[PDB]
């Protein structure tokens, strides 16, 4: 439903950050990335529907991220 | 006490009053600004440059005199601090970015949204008559809110954009709103 066109909207966010950082990285570090933030989007989803409060190990660099997600989310179930 | 303190926000509210009838506080022109920056974000690491053009600071027509005057008796000199701020507005900064990352080179506008925008200011006054400023200075900023156009809140150009514009604004936009702010406030009580 809502969920699924949250989740197309999350691909196409996602390969336009694969398709920006190809601009400025090589390949391999830009694809390790997409596969980190992929990981921590998992992390934070499963978290999430399952109603917890708990927070989800970030591995280094990644709390930005976290925070930022957290937020767009936010914004994308009021929405 | 309580004459000296309402002569004091007294005089803060027309100095106050003054300054929100010039055109220069609102909208606020701030020098164009470029800087070099290094972040280090996991296995990111971004190595770049970014240039602010046409800074502009709106919302300090709002400024209001927060709390009764901070009087104190000593030596026979009076000697005031006050704090003068923008709650219940936000003020906010619009500009022109181009920033440089490898081959990326893009030229974005961006809305830059700071909470709680309040000055402190301290007054030195000998007991019998006029006022002297003797210091003044824009507080470091709670929160800068960062709006880029182009770039997703999940993009990692936008967070290394976020984090460099954010020290910016506690640096250069501080101190160049302050040589604004300072004389200004200096002609009215001073006056």
């Amino acid at each position: 439903p809502k969920e699924e066109k949250f989740k197309k909207k999350l691909e196409e966010e996602l390969k336009k950050i694969r398709e920006r950082l190809l601009m400025v990285f090589d390949e391999e570090r830009v694809e390790e990335y997409m596969k980190i933030m992929k990981e921590v989007i998992e992390k934070i989803l499963e978290n999430r529907k399952k109603g917890s409060k708990e927070k989800v190990e970030i591995p280094p660099g990644m709390e930005w991220f976290y925070e930022n997600f957290l937020r767009y989310y936010d914004y994308e179930e009021e929405k | 006490y309580d004459k000296i303190t309402e002569e004091i926000n007294k005089a803060i509210d027309d100095a106050i009053a003054a300054i929100e009838q010039s055109e220069t506080i609102d909208p606020m022109k701030v020098p164009d600004h470029a800087d070099k920056f290094e972040r280090h974000v996991g296995i990111l690491d971004f190595k770049g440059e970014l240039a602010m053009r046409n800074i502009e600071a709106r919302g300090l027509k709002q400024m209001k005199r927060q709390g009764d005057a901070n009087v104190k008796g000593e030596e026979g000199i009076v000697k005031a601090h006050l704090l003068i701020g923008v709650h219940d507005d936000i003020v906010s900064m619009e500009y022109d970015l181009a920033y440089k990352l490898g081959d990326l080179h893009p030229t974005t506008h961006v809305i830059s949204d700071i909470q709680d925008f309040v000055v402190a200011l301290s007054l030195e006054i000998p007991d019998e008559g006029n006022i002297t400023m003797t210091s003044f200075e824009v507080r470091q900023f709670a929160n800068v809110v960062n709006h880029i156009g182009g770039l997703s809140i999940l993009d990692p150009i936008f967070g290394v954009l976020s984090d460099v514009l954010t020290a910016i604004f506690q640096d250069t936009v501080r101190k160049e709103m302050t040589k604004v702010l300072a004389p200004a406030f200096k002609r009215e009580l001073e006056k």
